[PDB]
């Protein structure tokens, strides 16, 4: 997944 | 171990090998021959398999040198988990400028298989951290997770979850596009960006479904392929395998  | 040899499993198939199993190959620049699993179909296609997941028997939280040299177990029956080794994958995929395709084959926990194919797949040398490149997504019902995915967390997600041109990362060798350490957090070796949309070296979750509460860090660290299933679904089996492009 992505990251903040 | 079978007797016919060659530069890859297609060369072996071309020489009249018909049975899937273990063979030695010796790509152009290899110091010595090494063992591979060849999947040989009824149409004379010989795939060289470089990654297999199917049961959680092997821990894929391995270090740079382990990912370089390969780990796990090869079996004549193709029923074991392994990573062939980045050096070997580099040597096969770059030899003689032969255009290889990568096929990713996924199996869910309901008996469904899907594929994603990548044209002109290459893994670069250790000097460039085994960078993954491909020319284009060539199709398949699994969808193009290497293009990155619109997760929704932010509009930069796709740019940040794409895999083309990414260097390889392990927990002890961070070459990702994140201020943190994707490989360490998600417990894998992989071509991490910030961090991934496809992640076949992730943690093996039994039954497929997992959730944030299952993870120590709160991130999706399973065996994911976001264009086919949610990031909270971990595949039952994966195969990464290569073949000269013309065999597609
Ligand atoms: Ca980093």
């Amino acid at each position: 997944g992505p990251r903040p | 171990i079978h007797d016919i040899t060659g530069k890859d499993c297609q060369d072996i198939a071309n020489k009249g090998a018909k049975q899937s199993g273990l063979y030695f190959i010796k790509p152009l620049k290899a110091n010595q021959q090494f063992l591979v699993y060849c999947e040989i179909d009824g149409s004379g296609n010989g795939w060289t398999v470089f990654q297999k997941r199917l049961d959680g028997s092997v821990d894929f939280k391995k270090n740079w040198i382990q990912y370089k040299e390969g780990f796990g177990h090869l079996s004549p029956t193709g029923t074991t988990e392994f990573w062939l080794g980045n050096e070997k994958i580099h040597l096969i995929s770059t030899q003689s400028a032969i255009p290889y395709a990568l096929r990713v084959e996924l199996e869910d926990w309901n008996g469904r298989t899907s594929t994603a194919d990548y044209a002109m797949f290459k893994v670069g040398p250790e000097a460039d951290k085994y960078r993954l490149t491909y020319a284009y997504f060539a199709g398949g019902d699994a969808g193009d997770a290497f293009d990155g995915f619109d997760f929704g967390d932010d509009p930069s997600d796709k740019f940040f979850t794409s895999h083309n041109g990414m260097q390889f990362s392990t927990w002890d060798n961070d070459n990702d596009k994140f201020e943190g350490n994707c490989a360490e957090q998600d417990g894998s070796g992989w071509w991490m960006n910030k961090c991934h949309a496809g992640h076949l070296n992730g943690v093996y979750y039994q039954g497929g479904t997992y959730s944030k509460a299952s993870t120590p860090n709160g991130y999706d660290n399973g065996i994911i392929w976001a264009t086919w299933k949610t990031r909270w679904y971990s595949m039952k089996k994966t195969t990464m395998k290569i073949i000269p492009f013309n065999r597609l």
